[PDB]
RNA sequence: CGUGAGGGAAAGGUGAAAAGAACCCCGGGAGGGGAGUGAAAUAGAGCCUGAAACCGUGGGCUUACAAGCAGUCACGGCCCC
RNA sequence: GAAUGCCGGCAUGAGUAACGAUAAAGAGGGUGAGAAUCCCUCUCGCCGUAAGCCCAAGGGUUCCUACGCAAUGGUCGUCAG
RNA sequence: CGAUGUCGGCUCGUCGCAUCCUGGGGCUGAAGAAGGUCCCAAGGGUUGGGCUGUUCGCCCAUUAAAGCGGCACGCGAGCUGGGUUCAGAACGUCGUGAGACAGUUCGGUCUCUAUCCGCCACGGGCGCAGGAGGCUUGAGGGGGGCUCUUCCUAGUACGAGAGGACCGGAAGGGACGCACCUCUGGUUUCCCAGCUGUCCCUCCAGGGGCAUAAGCUGGGUAGCCAUGUGCGGAAGGGAUAACCGCUGAAAGCAUCUAAGCGGGAAGCCCGCCCCAAGAUGAGGCCUCCCACGGCAGCCGGUAAGGACCCGGGAAGACCACCCGGUGGAUGGGCCGGGGGUGUAAGCGCCGCGAGGCGUUGAGCCGACCGGUCCCAAUCGUCCGAGGUCU
């Protein structure tokens, strides 16, 4: 179990054996290790990783003390990868080889207040034949006096997207160590410029 | 109601 | 629709409780570095007409 | 949704919003400084900067281009022979927006001045 | 993208001129048939004394579609009509000729006889 | 970071410069690598360029040709490694970037609307006289 | 109110006497603060008395793990006499 | 203390719906205690077999001018039927 | 009965299991394949169409299957209004007649504003004994849970023949779900062009308004998107159901059981994805500030820090969240590129002219990828610990 903190760059398709391969390009490393969670100290096994250098004149005193115990620059982001104790003190794209499968976690695009048709693929109402101002409405939400109420987890309108989403078992198409680049076949959660977490796959 |  | 209607009159307790979020916040004001009058930040002083050091508007 | 959509609507349909920017453009180039609400002011910076820039270029084409918005040859003549030369060495930023301290009485509207730069 | 009610031209000399798809024989509930898929259909127009007549419920395989089909090399192909070739329950053509080009996808799907009778495989 | 440059950096392995320039309205022949069951041969496709949608490495173009009575449109990535070569057959002159309207024209109607582009016919013949 | 026949309200009280508040003050005015009148001005004209619903300001006690026809019985804490 | 009682007063819903044709506005200069809303100028838009003009019914001073802004005006008001 | 709206449909679910399919079994008048009957099993699935207001039912084409019932014959302050169920009209029938008919026929007013509970989302407050900025554990919840075809094993086992496997192993589909915009395909209210009628600038040329809230037409970036793309259902471990056992008495034999031990389901637990310490049982780690001044308390000045304001944001109804604020690339402008459009104006030449040609892939040009302090984020203010008792 191994992982790294990335930046989603954009999408393209390359050619491999006369087939077009859609890809997402990810600027993964380099992530210096800032702290190690041990069973003796914290109760579990993980690496806290840094990512993106930060203006040292922008990082307050509590955080500076934290960076000093590890002797690293200020980094913009701090994220943990659980059950990973890498040997070195820095994690780069070369922990992945082309052909490995990875899971990627980002923050999906946010639709704000979403109707039930966009949120839950509901069918709405008809658009003619008498339909009276219900064209996008959820329909009925219950029964009658029994149970006289509405189920918890009922599918209704409300905020949608901008939620943590992991897509699983994506093939690593190429690794470019010189640019900290990681290629991955298919679609990755979130917008270009969004932070993403890349982990070795869990599907066997 | 038209209960007829 | 069928004209939904208040079932019970709201008590003085509940009506006032609903208003616990109605108080106004006082305006954000800072002194003007030229004439020392209390004015909103990021606006030309309305008492001496200065902003960002220099005179800008007649007052 | 509105992800990455540039520009304001100002509760005006398409022909009315365009005429709004043109009239504000005529009055700003005419008086050097005007007062509007803050949202209108912010959107006026770009519409006017562009005409002023084409007035720096100075060709017949530029002049015909500006006249599609401004319509008044005297005002265009003034923009070409007096306004424009003031900005030969300036690369953008020909206008400035400053906010005023008090709101209009009848509807609360926050106001701002919009002016040509020295 | 052929579904029930869709009309298809007949790219053979069977006698049928137009057929109306009534079923997509691909699973319990395929919404759409494409190139290389088999439908059930009703013969809506025929030429006289052909092997098939109007009102026959027949089988056919779609050989051309107006919705463009995509390909693993990143390319695509699109025809002007929607056309099919009438088959028997062994996927073999029930007529002796095949008119117009057909897609290369038919080869992979095992309709080799139609492919060879075709004047151009695209 | 410059995100746009990195995509351009990923794409540089696969960009081509051997292919000759053409325009919507030109008649073009694409010698295309095809796989037929077992073997792989070369199938030429010749017709009128009707659309070029640009996006750098991801630009594509669309060719339209009549074949045994049926119209066939065929979309090609411009930097596809399956394209062996592209050969100009005729320069035509359009008045707009997309030629969808010719799908509804007769053969004579098309001829009259996409006339030979003598200016670029000359530029081709002027070059190729290289020595 | 009704075309019309016709229907058909609400609304009383300063003080013994106007002595009905000159003049100054903030205020565009309204209104108020003083001064003055009066035995009395929360009798000041929106005027005798001035109940109740209802609204507000100040203080005592109390309330953010808690289940209620809202009370009652008991004990304890705090405040007041 | 109850009559969906009668007359009057005041609550709740609530700072909520709404503020009456989607023909449309912007700026400058005046006036004034106070101006998106009154007056003046320039720009913009809308009607033009009318959303312009003249009669007749009906209405009955609403006409013109000066001075006004408590109420009337669905906001404001220095304007006004 | 001072009113509990009444059929069917649509939408939206949820539950029962007497199970329609898929999983596991025993018996068989089970050779194989395929069935019949019964047992276990409610996780998921259970299609499209013709007719009728229909429920139901028949029919067409499929399918693994086209299950049956409950929730006020689930659901009209959610929709419909075909039927039923007023007033009009007519037919058959009945009545002398006025009229009558779960008989038929054509038509027929279904009410903008949610107070409390409940539900979907989002904040404010206080709490978590000092106060802070980060990073986390996962009690406990939620999501998901489908399935077919072909091939190899092997034309083998089995069977006269027809036909035709178990076990094991590959490939490829359907429907569903989450995310995404490189491709395919939409939109793209002013990004470019072309066209008409009219009025106007300024007469030609060149333009502007209006013809919709784009006048019309041909195109179209980014974004938002499906028809497009990637990925998911598992694997695996554990305990079980029906069922099958090992050993084994009571009962010298027998017995899956009384002592003990195995095997065994798409189901149960965990494993995967997501929320989560208001988990008041309020958790843990790293780091920062600290004993300040006046009669578990008190009021002021500070601390680490936070808020206020402002420039913005694929974040968003407001709020929240995230980034930046001159030691700055946060928006606007400008420049370079991408992209759209498809060769501007003007001049020169050819033509009587409409036009044509060259200058020229020009000119214009939203959002995309970057650069550049030209313009604007000026100047500041206000909160904010001295840590209770054994
Ligand atoms: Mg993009
Ligand atoms: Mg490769
Ligand atoms: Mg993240
Ligand atoms: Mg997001
Ligand atoms: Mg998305
Ligand atoms: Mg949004
Ligand atoms: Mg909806
Ligand atoms: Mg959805
Ligand atoms: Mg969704
Ligand atoms: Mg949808
Ligand atoms: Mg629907
Ligand atoms: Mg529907
Ligand atoms: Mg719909
Ligand atoms: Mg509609
Ligand atoms: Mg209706
Ligand atoms: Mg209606
Ligand atoms: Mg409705
Ligand atoms: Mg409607
Ligand atoms: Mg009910
Ligand atoms: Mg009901
Ligand atoms: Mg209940
Ligand atoms: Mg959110
Ligand atoms: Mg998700
Ligand atoms: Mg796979
Ligand atoms: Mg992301
Ligand atoms: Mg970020
Ligand atoms: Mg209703
Ligand atoms: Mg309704
Ligand atoms: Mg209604
Ligand atoms: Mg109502
Ligand atoms: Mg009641
Ligand atoms: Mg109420
Ligand atoms: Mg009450
Ligand atoms: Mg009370
Ligand atoms: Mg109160
Ligand atoms: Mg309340
Ligand atoms: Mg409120
Ligand atoms: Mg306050
Ligand atoms: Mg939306
Ligand atoms: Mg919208
Ligand atoms: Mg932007
Ligand atoms: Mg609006
Ligand atoms: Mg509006
Ligand atoms: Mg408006
Ligand atoms: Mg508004
Ligand atoms: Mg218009
Ligand atoms: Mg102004
Ligand atoms: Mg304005
Ligand atoms: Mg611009
Ligand atoms: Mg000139
Ligand atoms: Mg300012
Ligand atoms: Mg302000
Ligand atoms: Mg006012
Ligand atoms: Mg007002
Ligand atoms: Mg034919
Ligand atoms: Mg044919
Ligand atoms: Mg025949
Ligand atoms: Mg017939
Ligand atoms: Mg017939
Ligand atoms: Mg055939
Ligand atoms: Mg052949
Ligand atoms: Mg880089
Ligand atoms: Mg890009
Ligand atoms: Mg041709
Ligand atoms: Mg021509
Ligand atoms: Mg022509
Ligand atoms: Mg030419
Ligand atoms: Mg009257
Ligand atoms: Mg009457
Ligand atoms: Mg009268
Ligand atoms: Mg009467
Ligand atoms: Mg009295
Ligand atoms: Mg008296
Ligand atoms: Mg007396
Ligand atoms: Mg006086
Ligand atoms: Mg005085
Ligand atoms: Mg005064
Ligand atoms: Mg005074
Ligand atoms: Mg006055
Ligand atoms: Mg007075
Ligand atoms: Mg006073
Ligand atoms: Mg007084
Ligand atoms: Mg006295
Ligand atoms: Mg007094
Ligand atoms: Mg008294
Ligand atoms: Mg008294
Ligand atoms: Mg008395
Ligand atoms: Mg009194
Ligand atoms: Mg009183
Ligand atoms: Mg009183
Ligand atoms: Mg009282
Ligand atoms: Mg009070
Ligand atoms: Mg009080
Ligand atoms: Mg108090
Ligand atoms: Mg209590
Ligand atoms: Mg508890
Ligand atoms: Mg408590
Ligand atoms: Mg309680
Ligand atoms: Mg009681
Ligand atoms: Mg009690
Ligand atoms: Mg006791
Ligand atoms: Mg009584
Ligand atoms: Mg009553
Ligand atoms: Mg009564
Ligand atoms: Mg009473
Ligand atoms: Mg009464
Ligand atoms: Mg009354
Ligand atoms: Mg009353
Ligand atoms: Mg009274
Ligand atoms: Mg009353
Ligand atoms: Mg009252
Ligand atoms: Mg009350
Ligand atoms: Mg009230
Ligand atoms: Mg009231
Ligand atoms: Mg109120
Ligand atoms: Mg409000
Ligand atoms: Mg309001
Ligand atoms: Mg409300
Ligand atoms: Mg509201
Ligand atoms: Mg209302
Ligand atoms: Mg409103
Ligand atoms: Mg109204
Ligand atoms: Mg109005
Ligand atoms: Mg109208
Ligand atoms: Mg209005
Ligand atoms: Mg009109
Ligand atoms: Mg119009
Ligand atoms: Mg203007
Ligand atoms: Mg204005
Ligand atoms: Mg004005
Ligand atoms: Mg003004
Ligand atoms: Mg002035
Ligand atoms: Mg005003
Ligand atoms: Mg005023
Ligand atoms: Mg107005
Ligand atoms: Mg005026
Ligand atoms: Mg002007
Ligand atoms: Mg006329
Ligand atoms: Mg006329
Ligand atoms: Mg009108
Ligand atoms: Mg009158
Ligand atoms: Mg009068
Ligand atoms: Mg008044
Ligand atoms: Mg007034
Ligand atoms: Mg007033
Ligand atoms: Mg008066
Ligand atoms: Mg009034
Ligand atoms: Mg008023
Ligand atoms: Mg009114
Ligand atoms: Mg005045
Ligand atoms: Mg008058
Ligand atoms: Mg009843
Ligand atoms: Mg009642
Ligand atoms: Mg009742
Ligand atoms: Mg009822
Ligand atoms: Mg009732
Ligand atoms: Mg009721
Ligand atoms: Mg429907
Ligand atoms: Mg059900
Ligand atoms: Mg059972
Ligand atoms: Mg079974
Ligand atoms: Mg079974
Ligand atoms: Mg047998
Ligand atoms: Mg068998
Ligand atoms: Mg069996
Ligand atoms: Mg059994
Ligand atoms: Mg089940
Ligand atoms: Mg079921
Ligand atoms: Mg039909
Ligand atoms: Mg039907
Ligand atoms: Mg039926
Ligand atoms: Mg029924
Ligand atoms: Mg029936
Ligand atoms: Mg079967
Ligand atoms: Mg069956
Ligand atoms: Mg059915
Ligand atoms: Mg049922
Ligand atoms: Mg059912
Ligand atoms: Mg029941
Ligand atoms: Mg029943
Ligand atoms: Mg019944
Ligand atoms: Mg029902
Ligand atoms: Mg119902
Ligand atoms: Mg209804
Ligand atoms: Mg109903
Ligand atoms: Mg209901
Ligand atoms: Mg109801
Ligand atoms: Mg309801
Ligand atoms: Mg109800
Ligand atoms: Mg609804
Ligand atoms: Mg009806
Ligand atoms: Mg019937
Ligand atoms: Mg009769
Ligand atoms: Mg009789
Ligand atoms: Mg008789
Ligand atoms: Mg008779
Ligand atoms: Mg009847
Ligand atoms: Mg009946
Ligand atoms: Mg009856
Ligand atoms: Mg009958
Ligand atoms: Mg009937
Ligand atoms: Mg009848
Ligand atoms: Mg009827
Ligand atoms: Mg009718
Ligand atoms: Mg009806
Ligand atoms: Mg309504
Ligand atoms: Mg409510
Ligand atoms: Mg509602
Ligand atoms: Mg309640
Ligand atoms: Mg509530
Ligand atoms: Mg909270
Ligand atoms: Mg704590
Ligand atoms: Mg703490
Ligand atoms: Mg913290
Ligand atoms: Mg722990
Ligand atoms: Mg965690
Ligand atoms: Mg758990
Ligand atoms: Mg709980
Ligand atoms: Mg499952
Ligand atoms: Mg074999
Ligand atoms: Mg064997
Ligand atoms: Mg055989
Ligand atoms: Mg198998
Ligand atoms: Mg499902
Ligand atoms: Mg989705
Ligand atoms: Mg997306
Ligand atoms: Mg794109
Ligand atoms: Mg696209
Ligand atoms: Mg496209
Ligand atoms: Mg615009
Ligand atoms: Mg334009
Ligand atoms: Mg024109
Ligand atoms: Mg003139
Ligand atoms: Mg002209
Ligand atoms: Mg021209
Ligand atoms: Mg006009
Ligand atoms: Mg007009
Ligand atoms: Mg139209
Ligand atoms: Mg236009
Ligand atoms: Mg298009
Ligand atoms: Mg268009
Ligand atoms: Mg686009
Ligand atoms: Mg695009
Ligand atoms: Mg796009
Ligand atoms: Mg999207
Ligand atoms: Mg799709
Ligand atoms: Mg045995
Ligand atoms: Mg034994
Ligand atoms: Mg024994
Ligand atoms: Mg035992
Ligand atoms: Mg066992
Ligand atoms: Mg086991
Ligand atoms: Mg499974
Ligand atoms: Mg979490
Ligand atoms: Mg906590
Ligand atoms: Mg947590
Ligand atoms: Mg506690
Ligand atoms: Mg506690
Ligand atoms: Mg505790
Ligand atoms: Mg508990
Ligand atoms: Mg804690
Ligand atoms: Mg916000
Ligand atoms: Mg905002
Ligand atoms: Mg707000
Ligand atoms: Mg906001
Ligand atoms: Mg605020
Ligand atoms: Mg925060
Ligand atoms: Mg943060
Ligand atoms: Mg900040
Ligand atoms: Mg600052
Ligand atoms: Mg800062
Ligand atoms: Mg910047
Ligand atoms: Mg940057
Ligand atoms: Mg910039
Ligand atoms: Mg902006
Ligand atoms: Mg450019
Ligand atoms: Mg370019
Ligand atoms: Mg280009
Ligand atoms: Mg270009
Ligand atoms: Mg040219
Ligand atoms: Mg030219
Ligand atoms: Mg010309
Ligand atoms: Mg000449
Ligand atoms: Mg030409
Ligand atoms: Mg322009
Ligand atoms: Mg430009
Ligand atoms: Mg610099
Ligand atoms: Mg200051
Ligand atoms: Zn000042």
């Amino acid at each position: 179990m191994k992982g790294i903190l990335g930046v989603k760059v954009g999408m393209t398709r390359i050619f491999r054996d006369d087939r077009a391969v859609p890809v997402t390009v990810i600027l993964a490393g380099p992530c210096p290790v800032v702290q190690r969670r041990t069973p003796e100290k914290d109760g579990y096994t993980a690496v806290q990783l840094g990512f993106l250098p930060q203006n040292p004149k922008r990082v307050n005193r509590p955080l500076k003390g934290h960076f000093a115990k590890a002797g690293v620059e200020p980094v913009r982001i701090l994220r943990e990868i659980r059950d990973f104790n890498p040997e070195g003190d820095t994690v780069t794209v070369e922990i992945f080889k082309p052909g490995e499968r990875v899971d990627v976690t980002g923050t999906s695009k946010g639709r704000g207040f979403a109707g039930v048709m966009k949120r839950w693929n509901f069918a709405g109402g008809p658009d003619s034949h008498g339909a009276h101002k219900i064209h996008r409405h959820p329909g009925s939400i219950g029964n009658r006096k029994t149970p006289g109420r509405v189920y918890k987890g009922k599918k209704m309108a409300g905020h949608y997207g901008a939620e943590r989403v992991t897509v699983m078992n994506l093939e690593v198409v190429d690794v470019i160590p010189e640019e900290n680049l990681l290629l991955v076949k298919g679609a990755v959660p979130g917008p270009n410029g969004g932070l993403v977490i890349v982990r070795e796959t869990k599907k066997a | 109601s038209e209960a007829c | 629709a069928k004209h939904p209607v208040p079932k019970k009159k709201t008590s003085k307790a509940r009506r006032d409780a609903r208003r616990s979020h109605h108080a106004l916040t006082p305006p954000t004001l800072v002194p003007c570095p030229e004439c020392k009058a209390m004015k909103p930040p990021h606006t030309v002083c309305p008492e001496c007409g200065y902003y960002a050091g220099r005179k800008v508007l007649e007052v | 949704m509105r992800h990455l959509k540039s520009g304001r609507k100002l509760n005006r349909h398409s022909s009315h919003r365009l005429a709004l920017y043109r009239n504000q453009a005529k009055s700003l180039l005419t008086h050097g400084r005007i007062t509007t609400t803050v949202p209108k002011a912010k959107e006026l910076r770009g519409f006017v900067d562009h005409l002023i820039h084409l007035a720096k270029r100075g060709d017949l084409h530029a002049r015909r281009l500006v006249l599609r918005d401004l319509q008044d040859v005297k005002l265009v003549r003034k923009l070409f022979d007096e306004i424009a030369p003031r900005y030969r060495d300036r690369q953008g930023g020909y206008t400035r927006v400053l906010k005023l301290a008090e709101r209009r009485r009848g509807d609360g509207a926050p106001l701002a001045l919009v002016e040509l730069v020295e | 993208m052929i579904q029930p009610q869709t009309y298809l031209e007949v790219a053979d000399n069977t006698g049928a001129r137009k057929i109306m798809c009534i079923r997509v024989l691909k699973g319990s509930n395929a919404k759409y048939a494409t190139v290389g898929d088999v439908i059930v259909a009703s013969v809506k127009e025929a030429i006289p004394r052909g092997a098939v007549k109007e009102g026959d419920v027949v089988k056919a395989v779609v050989v051309r579609t107006k919705k463009e089909i995509k390909r693993p090399d990143g390319s695509a192909i699109r025809f002007d009509d929607n056309a099919a070739v009438i088959i028997n329950n062994q996927l073999e053509p029930r007529g002796t000729r095949v008119f117009g080009p057909v897609a290369r996808e038919l080869r992979e799907k095992g309709f080799m006889k139609i492919v060879s009778l075709a004047p151009e495989v695209l | 970071m410059n995100r746009g440059a990195l995509i351009k950096l990923v794409e540089s392995r696969y960009v081509r410069t051997d292919l000759p320039e053409f325009r919507p309205g030109d008649t073009v022949r694409v010698s295309y690598k095809v796989k037929e069951g077992n073997r792989t041969r070369i199938q030429d496709f010749e017709g009128i360029v009707i659309r070029i949608r640009r996006n750098g490495f991801n630009t594509t173009f669309t060719v339209r040709k009549v074949s045994y009575g049926v119209g066939v449109e065929r979309i090609f990535p411009l930097h596809s490694p399956l394209i062996q070569k592209i050969d100009i057959v005729q320069r035509g002159r359009a008045r707009r970037a997309k030629l969808y309207f010719i799908r509804n024209l007769s053969d004579r109607e098309i001829r009259r609307k996409l006339r030979a582009d003598r200016k670029r016919i000359d530029q081709d013949r002027a070059a190729e006289r290289a020595a």
